[PDB]
């Protein structure tokens, strides 16, 4: 479910927040996301 | 047979340390 506050357990990465579609350019080997202060930003859906 | 001449690597041989996307 997107555009709604949900607890996520993406591949063992636990957390809380809101998810949606993105236009990122993940390289095929890229799996996680982060920012300049090292906080997980984007998670590649393991089943999508 | 083979040779063992020496050259400079210049700026080359940098990989992605992790599998974590980053921008700007
Ligand atoms: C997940 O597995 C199902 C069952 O084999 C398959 O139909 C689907 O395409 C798979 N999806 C991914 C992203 O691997």
């Amino acid at each position: 479910v997107k555009n709604k506050c949900v607890n996520f357990n993406f591949n063992g990465l636990t957390g809380t927040g809101v998810l949606t579609k993105s236009n990122k350019k993940f390289l095929p080997f890229q799996q996680f996301g982060r920012d300049i202060v090292d906080t997980t930003d984007a998670v590649r859906d393991p089943q999508t | 047979t083979t040779t063992q001449s020496y050259t400079n690597s210049f700026t080359r041989g940098v990989y992605y340390p992790d599998k974590v996307f980053r921008s700007s």
